[PDB]
RNA sequence: GAAUACUGCCAGCUGGGACUGAGGACUGCGACGUAAGUCAAGGAUGCUGGCAUAAUGGUUAUAUGCCGCCCGUCUUGAAAC
RNA sequence: AAAUAUGUAAGAAGUCCUUGUUACUUAAUUGAACGUGGACAUUUGAAUGAAGAGCUUUUAGUGGGCCAUUUUUGGUAAGCA
């Protein structure tokens, strides 16, 4: 018959590495987490305790529930046609903190620094971002850089 | 007579014909799930300010 | 109370600085466009006296023209189709040139002609099939009152004024660009020019990037 | 061909011109529908849309409701404004002088308000009174408090009134609803 | 009621364009350049004609 | 089509850790600038490790014949793909200018290998400039002194479909 | 030291042909005019001829050119042997 | 160890300053959570588009499918599965 167990086609995924076996360092026991942080999931196999499913492997959430060695995060689920809201009970070896909010962070305040450094003088503080521009005139000059003729090479067999 | 198992033909069309509708977050969302011993202080505490709000507003 | 002749002599009057306004602002924009293309032309005049080479910036502004018709589109270019607001074959939309709107025109390259356009053909097509839309209606332009009263916000106060915001693409592009209504352009009217339309301009065909020859290419099919 | 992002030739959804043949409120919807045109304000457009409404989303309005309406600080003197009707309470005991402009009033309600010594006034005097809804206050009764949206959103682990005509012992109190008998919903 | 078109018409261009009247008066769509005598550089010339 | 010749120089963007990269430069047959350009990245992805994302163009000039009404024989060296295989061939062609040289090269591949566009890689063109080293007869045919030949055979194409008299083939 | 080709622009001029004439007092934006006013400026008017009847037209039969498989049903699929 | 697909973020329900509550927590006004008062507004925090956005009730038919490109399994293969 067919399996479909809690840990089915898990054999990579809860791999551990190379050559990063063994007891899990401290600095994740000595992260601490709040409510409302946002955390990346991602299960560590030497761990059997508070384990996430297979299909939380790589997602992120928010923290809702602190407890002595766990977590509480929140997911969103697409079951159908709709998302549904799903809440993980995850010991802290298998999560850590995500760092785009961490560098959204320091946007935020330095933008604020930007704006209350340029409040002073207004000067059109041009806060949001910017995509890729295209590329503006510029001359280039062949002191030094002649330039090389380059032809097609003809076929060899190169075995 | 043997007939078809399963496909997944058609599926994601008719998901998104009403689309995949995010949804709805709040203020305040719920706090059930949440540590006992958290929400039996949290009642207390909101106690004591809605009771010092009032008093300093009365 | 007569109310026909003094309202309409100063409704009169008010017009007549409006058009004085708009003459001139034309005249500022004409002496612009011309000494720009001179200074480009000079540029690369001196550039290839001195034994250099001028390498000009490239350009800001695409003219997109969907080829294709609607039927049998995936759903990942179908929607960038329609978020560029090209739901019907031969129709037409100006494209701020971005690293961000590069990768939607690589994403519809198949089902798209898309090119460099020039003042000439900007200037027809704004003048002949130009159509505002205001409050979700698609109203032809034929006076400057109606550009004024939507776009005189944000500074743009006639069509000549309207032309310039596009062709430099200066702050206000996307609040004249969503103004336009996307242009319904017809067939070409001498043809194609390719036996086959659905390859590669490079292949021969006639979609991609035809990147300057998009003018010859509008300006028969308006 | 059109690549079509939307439903063509789809209704607005919005109930306009009501259902009801009554001539009296084809008239009223005529009175408020020019006011609402040309007076600019949104207190003519806000009693033109509620004139066209339903039974079930016309809940009746309790003097009850009128003077706890009225005990909020600075709106003792406005015009309380039920679009339709007004049923009054015995739980109450006193009630202040207020005016109150209604659809219908009812026996009960009508005595209760001048005997208080305020009034009752149709749509159309409260018009003729307030053409732009001067010192008007809109009241509103309670949608969700009928016995039909109890079975709505019927589910496991809803808590959502099953619809049921019998009730007692052995009417759905049993396999389903206590972890004796099988499971807990 | 219906859509004049400019580019032909010239009344509902100059309704359009005041600056059109100026244009056609001094001739800019042929307008004359200034002639420079500048001349190409012998490694811009010997690169181009390089093999 | 009917082709043009380009010089396409380029080079890769510039960095901080090398500003000023080498310019190269090849010269491309296409029928536009277009394909010139894309030909040029064709040629150089094939060369070095760049592509059009990670480079630029700085120049694209138009290189017309120096002498269009001389006559000339060219050697061309030539890659193309067969069905089987990769072969490396050379044709002389004597034509007036190394557009109409490659063009004619082009139709000669197409008609005698059925060798595409995409297939043809031109390695090199050059003018012979010394009569003797012309090595195909079928060239070398036309370099004899005092050469004189007739055209047997005259058909002129009519008309009218019907003609009143029988038709002379002398010349 | 020129010309010409190629490509591109002109709010340059101008000839022929076809289809359409919706709307129905005025209002608007303009142009030429010092002004009165005029205009190709928010949709066709002016002049003329023939006929005033089966002439146009409608209907119907036939002929010609091109096209057109039998309906209803079950079915993934029916003109179905 | 790719390519293609895939999670999250791109603010006003935000940031910063000050100090109120608690029966939680700390050696400790230490912290946790929710707050009072104050400051930061149209470039309010990338692009593009929005055709309205959100929400609810009720009910029909359907629950034999098949084909094409690409990936792919069994089979010598199949207009095969
Ligand atoms: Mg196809
Ligand atoms: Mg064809």
């Amino acid at each position: 018959g067919k399996s479909h167990g809690y840990r089915s086609r898990t054999r990579y995924m809860f791999q551990r590495d190379f050559r990063k076996h063994g007891a899990v360092h401290l600095s994740t026991y000595l992260k601490v987490y709040k409510v409302g942080d946002i955390v990346d999931i991602k299960a560590n196999g030497s761990i059997q305790k508070g384990m996430p499913h297979k299909f939380y492997q790589g997602k992120t959430g928010v923290v809702y529930n602190v407890t002595k060695s766990s977590v509480g995060v929140i997911i969103n689920k697409m079951v159908g046609n709709r998302y549904l809201e799903k809440r993980l009970n995850l010991r802290v070896e298998h999560i850590k903190h995500s760092k785009c909010r961490q560098e959204f962070l320091e946007r935020v305040k330095a933008n604020a620094a930007k704006r209350a450094e340029a409040k002073a003088q207004g000067v059109a503080v041009q806060l949001k971002r910017q995509p890729a521009q295209p590329r503006e005139s510029r001359i280039v000059s062949t002191e030094g850089n002649v330039p090389q003729t380059l032809a097609p090479v003809p076929y060899e067999t190169f075995i | 007579a043997k007939s078809k198992n399963h496909t997944a033909h058609n599926q994601t069309r008719k998901a998104h014909r009403n689309g995949i509708k995010k949804p709805k977050t709040y203020k305040y969302p719920s706090l059930k799930g949440v540590d006992p011993k958290f929400r039996r202080n949290h009642k207390h505490a909101l106690h004591g300010t809605a009771k010092a709000l009032a008093a300093a507003k009365k | 109370a007569e109310q026909v002749a003094a309202e309409r002599a100063a409704r009169k009057a008010a017009n007549k600085e409006k058009r004085a306004i708009i003459l001139e602002r034309n005249a500022a924009y004409q002496k612009e466009y011309e000494t720009a293309e001179r200074n480009i032309i000079q540029a690369k005049r001196d550039a290839k006296a001195a034994g250099s080479y001028y390498v000009e910036a490239q350009h800001k502004l695409v003219f997109v023209v969907r080829i294709k018709g609607i039927n049998k589109i995936p759903p990942k270019p179908r929607k960038v189709l329609q978020l560029l607001r090209l739901t019907r074959i031969n129709s037409g939309t100006f494209v701020k040139v971005t690293k961000a709107t590069l990768e939607l025109l690589k994403l519809i390259e198949p089902y798209v002609a898309y090119g460099y356009p020039s003042y000439s053909t900007i200037r027809q097509l704004v003048y002949k099939r130009g159509f505002g839309k205001i409050n979700k209606q698609r109203v032809p332009l034929s006076d400057n009152a109606i550009i004024e009263a939507n776009l005189g916000k944000y500074g743009i106060l006639s069509i000549d004024d309207l032309i310039h915001e596009i062709i430099t693409v200066g702050p206000h592009f996307k609040q004249a660009n969503n103004f336009l209504w996307p242009f319904k352009l017809s067939n070409p009217s001498g043809g194609w020019g390719v036996p086959r339309k659905f390859k590669h301009f490079i292949q021969g065909g006639s979609f991609g990037n035809r990147e300057e020859f998009i003018n010859k290419l509008v300006k028969s099919m308006n | 061909g059109i690549d079509h992002t939307s439903k063509q030739h789809k209704r607005s959804g919005h109930r306009t011109a009501p259902k009801s043949d009554n001539v009296y409120l084809k008239l009223l919807v005529k009175l408020y529908t020019f006011l609402a045109r040309r007076t600019d304000a949104p207190f003519n457009k806000v009693v033109l849309k509620a004139l066209f409404l339903s039974k079930i989303n016309r809940p009746p309005v309790s003097v009850s409701r009128i003077a706890r309406a009225l005990k909020q600080e600075g709106a003792a003197n406005k015009t309380v404004v039920v679009v339709g009707t007004v049923t009054d309470d015995a739980r109450i005991f006193e009630f202040p002088k207020t005016t109150v402009a209604a659809l219908r009033f009812t026996a009960g309600a009508r005595a209760k308000i001048v005997k208080a010594g305020g009034e009752c006034i149709t749509l159309d005097q409260l018009a003729v009174r307030a053409p732009k809804g001067q010192n008007t206050l809109i009241l509103r009764g309670p949608r969700n408090s009928r016995e039909a949206v109890r079975h709505f959103g019927m589910g496991p682990h809803k808590g959502k009134a099953p619809r049921i005509l019998s009730t007692g012992r052995k009417f759905e109190r049993a396999r389903g609803r206590r972890r004796s008998k099988g499971f807990k919903v | 009621v219906l859509k004049k078109n400019p580019l032909k018409n010239k009344q509902v261009l100059l309704r359009l364009n005041p600056y059109a009247k100026v244009f056609a008066a001094e001739k800019l769509g042929s307008k004359k350049a200034e002639k420079t005598g500048t001349k190409p550089a012998a490694v811009f010339t010997e690169t181009l004609k390089h093999d | 089509a009917h082709f043009k010749e380009y010089q396409v120089i380029g080079r890769r963007l510039p960095t901080e850790s090398v500003p000023e990269p080498k310019l190269f430069r090849m010269r491309i047959f296409a029928s536009n600038e277009v394909i010139a350009k894309s030909r040029y990245w064709y040629f150089l992805q094939k060369l070095h490790k760049v592509k059009k994302a990670s480079g630029e163009i700085v120049s694209i000039n138009q290189i017309n014949e120096a002498h269009p009404t001389k006559v000339k024989n060219f050697g061309v060296w030539v890659r193309y793909d067969s069905r089987s295989g990769t072969h490396n061939m050379y044709k002389e062609i004597r034509d007036v200018s190394r557009v109409a040289a490659v063009e004619t090269l082009y139709q000669d591949m197409a008609a005698r290998h059925r060798a595409r566009f995409r297939s043809i890689h031109i390695l090199k063109v050059a003018e012979i400039e010394k009569t003797a080293d012309v090595k195909r007869q079928y060239v070398k045919q036309f370099l004899t002194k005092d050469l004189k030949f007739p055209l047997p055979h005259r058909v002129q194409k009519s008309t009218k479909t019907f003609s009143y008299k029988r038709p002379s083939t002398f010349y």
